[PDB]
RNA sequence: CCUGCGGCGGCCGCAGGAAGAGGAACGGAGCGAGUCCCGGGCGCGUCCCUGAGCUGUGGGACGUGCCCAGGACUCGCUCACACAUG
């Protein structure tokens, strides 16, 4: 089923053969599951979470689109959304204090 | 702003009203560039300062 | 109109002046749109070009062809084919499958000639690895192509990374090499594969259960053609003299064997009537041979196109044209102008 | 005058506009403002660069300290804008229309002029790199 | 010659050879406080060191930090406050403080103190200053002489009101004019102040003895106690980047050229080595006491302001001396020094007091009641101990 | 001759051992060690290392495999692990240089490598920028997705360099250095994400691991076999002994510590360094930092972690100066002498008296 | 009405609507803030709005009366304030 | 395989894609000979190695 | 062109085939591959010498690193093949049919060629040892 | 009585101390085993192959013999229990 609720994951940059690259915006810079859903605003799965690559607070991702989504439909800077739950902190890659 | 500077031959900072030095090359404003806490450029900065060998790491280390 | 070949094929004009740009540059082979709109050449210098049909068809020395695209590839192109529905009526279908050296399979659209859709297969270490041939399925659903003892399947409603998997070769045992190129029956659901390892598979469309698996050219095979008729078959290989003649019913064995002369490791390719009656193929002589298949199949003519190799050859869906590709590698001592053209082949 | 104003020259101040080529600038930039195409000032310029506009971006090779526009020119990379260094702060003050100096400034195309502006486009373009 | 060279290398024989000449080292180059080292009065050499804390510059990025100062180069809109508290943003400390306060559009030397450094703050304010200024006459006059005399007759002992007030005094004990505009009118001055001068009223009292009138245009401060322009100087941008550049490349260079430990502004005063048992109680508030002395410097005097010192060259705390050099050298007992300011972290250090063969004598004598239960002598009391035990709580 | 050389041109860890901190200058020297070159044939392979360069079809645990066959030894280990078709860099330890094995394969690394884009790109700038972009400390995932899920780190470049692009074949040379599990194979996938065509690794070469680079001191397997077959045919030991390097050549960028004579042994029994066994000390040596201990002849002794700094060497006379945490020597190399110093001697008479 | 008056100091060069003035008070005291000044004459001239110049030797300035102007002061001439308003120097130098 | 390289003057290795360098001269292979364990023509490699003075041992001795 | 080609030689490429009869080895292969009497690759030859198959071995004097086939002039000079150096392995390559370069080619003597192939040992064994 | 921290240049509150400053073997090393996060590659040898397919500096067929993820953390066995001799 889908979520109770979905926080802003990402701006839309370039596709990359038939899967779309992502600029990541998260509040604490938190970073998602692999394979966690992704949602248009209106909680609406286009497809899911593929590769992680950037640098620790500033940082991109991937999505591998849905059955039936094409990576034309979408336009630059559009956002996603994902399952909050999903999301992990910056802290647990950063090293044992 | 008005106030100046060229180094001396000792390496510190003379004070002048002038826009040249005495050789006639540009003397530099005293003040610091302005600043907003909320930059987020600082990896452009640190981009180019790399790249012409101009970073304060790359300088040789001062006299403690 | 018909085709007839009553007498030699008609000159009508095609494209020489691309070609020289590139020194020591060849054509890897041409292949009609399957609605006739226009064709697509290969090269030597891995560039896809495409060439309308000229109207002055319709409408004297003709003007020399120039094509409306070129959709550089980075790498050797192995397999290129029309998607196997296209139309000119319906836009969006009107699109080239491409495959080349260590690159995915990509998909070019035919009107506006950029990057579409790409298809990437890879190995158990997550390598990318090239597709050697490529082939839509009779209704337009798949994209099979070609690996070492692998054909893997596509579907072309959503490229990306996920395919079928189809061992070919299985504990040392089955059809062994790289699978060179596919084929479909136009009745049956069979589908047929040629191997650089000298053999043929046939194979369910539905399941990949073989049905058969069929004696050998004494070279790698490299082409294959179903007659409208989807009783019958034939292939060719490379370094081989022979053309040989299949039928599913009494099969196990070629019908009848056809000479043409390949010295080289070259596709030359070969194509029939869409009725289905003419045999025509290419030859590293140069020299374009013609049978008719309405027995053995019965010699009917030859011509020579240019005195260099005829590799590629191609029979227009609809109109009587033949087309013909020229070129071949030029070995060296250490210390003769390629072209795409066309040809009449119907009545006076 | 050219062989002083390579004395006055910050150290990240490349690729530095030739002789030829910055009297061009200036004469495109003149043309420019009479259209009110160009903007001025960093605060302006960056403004507009993040707002998406596209130009050609002329620095002043004078800026000491260098801090203000260091941020620009990556940021020109960041969104493949070119960018161009000149020798002088006054001289690209004065072109751009301020009496006080200058240090950055954006040259955009208009139908007027865009024959210069193309001769400026591809010869900036065409710069080596550093 | 390589080649012969390194036939030579792989040919004869090499070894560090016994010798029966003095070992002196060169401890000129050591970093801060550990300067010289070597030419200290030496007390004794036999304790046991602990490991526990570092050398400054070596400290871990969390700790370098949180021990550290900045020598800002202020710009020019913000007011000091408000630049500390940028900082303290940046770096994600706690507190921070400065070392005086530049009135906004003023530049110059701002020394930051983060954290435990902070606990320098006062003693930075208090130090004596240098600036340069810009002083705009209304009128005119005979030229660049005049302002020089102007500028001679208030190097002194001065009377100063604050701007829009009380009255106060403070002291400019060196002035000169760098040079002058007549077109202008503009004069540029430098001049060397004792903490809390107002060159804004300095200015304004150039005009009145002139009798043109002036204020001040801009200023800027070019030094602040030790630290100057010329020294080590960093701007915002330098910490904003070092910050950054720390949080993605994990790149911790550029911090440590930005932010140094807070021994550096101590360099000037004389110094005075514990032994590592010793910290933690001074740490605590404890006397300064003989026992625990290693090292101490030549020229030091009876209330002289003097730095105590770790061996590790870390500062414990600012230190008032109450014993001269000679007198340390020579005496049994008693109190060397006194606490001014604890700068060290209650236990960086681990607590050792009371294990030694004096104190452990006492502590026990206690608990046998030859001494009462608040450690001074009884009727129990030995003569012996009565006699020759001198409690500096008399 | 060795009287006309600088301090400068002695051999590894000896080399400036005079700008050292100087504690006492006398001891008495014993007979039992030698320089570490001038280390007996096998004595010296014992100790020793190979600077590779691995070739393109074996794995690197084959290579070592081979390693340990051609030199007749019963162990082996290398830098970091070369995918077998990745050729380069690889320090291979032989026999005791194993203790040495952690340290190699936690030190930083340089590649080479070439990116084959699957699309065309306006130029090389375009992929240098995207290098760019990719430095740092990154986000990475080991190369395989085979296995359904594996977990995501952190890695860091140092730097990272364009050095060709070809537009014709899509092929761009690049040139990293980074932090040692760095996986260039995602690298190269993700330069291609980010440029948005695409993107494979085509080929690799590490050209550098740690202290050792491909520059000087590096060797083929070719040279391993048939120094091993010319030591065992003409009994010549002189192509062997420039194959294999001692360990002291990785440990020479450590700070160093040097122990009179008398206090070895007892060290490579497990005894703490003390004070009173230090005639040596280098600036710079901090409290819980890895120094190297080694003799008056040069050889090290152990890895130590330093309990002292350099100026509480300098103010103390007796204490742990460092603790061991690996011991390089054997036992007994240098005789048992402890238990016969002044205040030891106290102590042992008047435990009796 | 003023109850009396001792000296201030002497004059000096004017300045913008204000006069400088050379203080040289008895044993050196100080005046107060907005202490009016007066002529021999016991006249006011104004108040005092600043102290400034170093302590032995220290100047001041006077805001004129609205009835009086800068250009009628004299060189060499004496001005006066009521000594209860006057502040004793120790209570500044230590 | 791809990489190629030449020298540079201190004797550093530039890698190229190019089959020349901009000298003239041959890229070389950046990549080493394949090896197997059970190789047996070690006498003649060192034979030839010495006889054309290219044996690693008739090399000037390394620094160390 | 047989100077640029000299520039490109080995350390071990000596004995250095003269340009004539560099010419003559060419041809000689030549007419060799139209009969199928050669073996060429390091493979092939060291194989073929292996199981003691006589022939001139023409080596390619431009070939790095030199390990790939430097065992073979001792693996002659044991069986007393001849054996000689050529400029390069492109012409190798070429004078064989290919395109692709080889570094070593063994040519076998047979009787269409052979006036031609004893002139190539006669000239081929006259070599000066080095 | 001393220090530290907070609040309006002294005071008030809260918190940490009451400190004479110990310890010239502390509590180690080396080796081995256990607990938590082989189907193939490679090497060699009965024949093909300058494929437009990587490829002759090597690719394939058919035979045939060497290689097998790292890091945390605990302790059994051997040797010492070492302040390093003017």
């Amino acid at each position: 089923g889908p979520p109770e609720r979905v926080v802003l994951l990402g701006e839309f940059l370039h596709p990359c053969e038939d899967d779309i690259v992502c600029k990541c915006t998260t509040d604490e810079n938190k970073v998602p599951y692999f394979n966690a859903p992704v949602y248009l605003e209106n909680k609406e799965q286009i497809g899911k979470v593929d590769e992680i690559f950037g640098q620790l607070r500033d940082f991109y991702f991937s999505v591998k689109l849905s059955e039936n989504m094409k990576a034309s439909s979408f336009k630059k800077l559009q956002k996603f959304y994902i399952d909050p739950y999903k999301l992990l902190p910056l802290q647990r890659f950063l090293p044992r204090p | 702003m008005f106030l100046q500077y060229y180094l001396n031959e000792q390496g510190d900072r003379v004070y002048t009203l002038k826009k040249f030095d005495p050789m006639g090359q540009q003397t530099c404003s005293a003040h610091p560039a302005r600043f907003s806490p909320d930059d987020k450029y600082s990896r452009h900065r640190i981009t180019i300062k790399k790249r012409f060998k101009v970073l304060m790491t790359q300088q040789p280390r001062p006299v403690l | 109109w018909n085709y007839s070949f009553s007498q030699l094929p008609r000159f009508l004009s095609g494209s020489w002046s691309e070609f020289s740009t590139q020194p020591e540059n060849f054509l890897k082979g041409c292949k009609w749109a399957p609605d006739g709109s226009c064709i697509l050449t290969n090269s030597a210098d891995n560039i896809l070009r495409i060439y309308n049909l000229p109207p002055e068809l319709y409408h004297v020395e003709y003007a020399e062809m120039v094509p409306v695209l070129r959709m550089v590839e980075g790498d050797t192109i192995y397999d290129y084919c029309w998607y196997s529905l296209m139309s000119s009526a319906q836009p969006d279908t009107s699109y080239v499958a491409s495959s080349s050296r260590e690159n995915p399979i990509h998909i070019w659209d035919a009107f506006t000639g950029e990057l579409r859709a790409s298809f990437r297969a890879y190995n158990h270490l997550d390598e990318l690895t090239a597709a050697h041939s490529l082939c839509f399925s009779p209704d337009g659903s798949q994209l099979f192509c070609g690996f070492n003892r692998t054909v893997r399947v596509f579907s072309t409603a959503r490229p990306g990374r996920d395919c079928e998997v189809r061992a070919t070769f299985a504990k040392k045992q089955g059809q062994s090499g790289i699978i060179s190129c596919i084929a479909f029956s136009p009745a049956q659901p069979l589908y047929a594969c040629g191997s650089y390892g000298r053999s043929l598979g046939l194979y369910a469309w539905d399941d990949g259960s073989p049905l058969a698996l069929l004696g050998g050219h004494q070279g790698g095979i490299t082409h294959l053609c179903f007659h409208p008729d989807g009783n019958r078959f034939f292939s060719g290989a490379r370094k081989d003299a022979e053309l040989l003649c299949w039928d599913l019913r009494q099969s196990g064995y070629p019908l009848w064997s056809l000479g043409r002369e390949v010295t080289t490791n070259q596709r030359i390719y070969f194509d029939l009537d869409p009725t289905g009656q003419f045999l025509v193929s290419g030859s590293t002589s140069g020299a374009v041979s013609v049978w008719d298949t309405d027995g053995k199949p019965e010699p009917v003519l030859s011509f020579l196109p240019q005195k260099d190799c005829t590799n590629g050859v191609s029979l227009h869906p609809s109109l009587p044209l033949l087309a013909t590709a020229s070129g071949q590698r030029v070995f060296p001592e250490p210390t003769l102008e390629c072209r795409l053209q066309l040809w009449w082949c119907g009545g006076a | 005058t050219y062989q002083e104003l390579l004395v006055n020259q910050n150290p990240i101040a490349q690729p530095l506009a030739s002789r030829r080529l910055t009297r061009k600038l200036y004469k495109c930039i003149k043309k420019a403002v009479k259209q009110k195409q160009i903007r001025r000032g960093v605060k302006e310029v960056q403004k507009f660069v993040n707002k998406g506009e596209k130009g050609i971006m002329v620095l002043a090779g004078d800026t000491l300290p260098i801090e203000v526009y260091c941020h620009l020119p990556v940021m020109c990379e960041d969104r493949n804008l070119p960018y161009v260094y000149i020798p002088s702060k006054t001289d690209l003050g004065a072109a751009a229309g301020s009496k006080r100096p200058t240090c950055v400034i954006m040259v955009k195309p208009h139908e007027e002029y865009q024959e210069a502006y193309d001769e400026c486009l591809e010869e900036v373009q065409s710069l080596p790199l550093p | 010659p390589e080649e012969d060279v390194a036939e030579i290398q792989h040919a004869e024989e090499f070894l560090i050879k016994p010798e029966s000449k003095v070992a002196k080292l060169d401890t000129s180059q050591w970093p801060l406080l550990l300067k010289n080292f070597d030419k200290l009065n030496v007390r004794t050499t036999h304790y046991t060191p602990l490991a526990c804390g570092s050398n400054p510059l070596k400290r871990e990025i969390g700790d370098y930090i949180r021990t550290g100062f900045i020598n800002l180069d202020k710009p020019s809109n913000p007011s000091s406050h408000e630049v500390v508290a940028w900082i303290r943003r940046i770096l994600r400390v706690e507190k921070t403080g400065h070392s005086g306060t530049l009135d906004p559009k003023v530049t110059g030397c701002l020394i930051v103190c983060i954290e435990r450094a902070t606990r320098l703050v006062k003693s930075q304010q208090s130090a004596g200053k240098e600036y340069v200024g810009i002083v705009r006459l209304h009128n005119a006059i005979e030229g660049g002489t005049q302002l020089s005399r102007a500028l001679e007759t208030l190097t002194g002992a001065l009377f100063q009101r604050p701007p829009l007030r009380q009255l106060r005094v403070r002291t400019i004990y060196e002035s000169k004019m760098i040079e002058y505009d007549p077109e202008r009118r503009l004069g540029i001055f430098w001049v060397s102040c004792e903490a809390g001068t107002y060159i804004r009223t300095l200015c304004v009292h150039l005009g009145l003895l002139l009798g043109v009138g002036g204020q001040m245009q801009e200023l800027r401060r070019v030094r602040s106690g030790v630290m100057s322009e010329k020294d080590h100087m960093v701007t915002m941008h330098d910490v904003l980047d070092a910050q950054w550049l720390y949080d993605n490349h994990k790149d911790e260079s550029y911090l440590r050229r930005v932010v140094y430990p807070l021994e550096k502004l101590l360099t000037s005063h004389k110094r005075l080595v514990m032994k590592d048992s010793a910290v933690n109680a001074i740490c605590y508030g404890a006397k300064i006491m003989l026992p625990g002395v290693l090292r101490y410097e030549d020229g030091i005097e009876v209330n002289q302001e003097i730095v105590v010192i770790t061996t590790k060259g870390e500062a414990i705390c600012m230190a008032i001396a109450l014993m001269t050099t000679a007198v340390i050298s020579t005496c049994d007992h008693g109190i060397v020094a006194k606490i001014k300011r604890v700068i060290m972290e209650r236990d960086t250090y681990p607590r050792k007091w009371g294990l030694g063969p004096k104190a452990s004598q006492k502590k026990l004598m206690i608990k046998q009641g030859l001494l009462d239960k608040h450690g001074k002598p009884t009727d129990s009391t030995p003569a012996t101990w009565k006699q020759e035990y001198v409690d500096y709580s008399e």
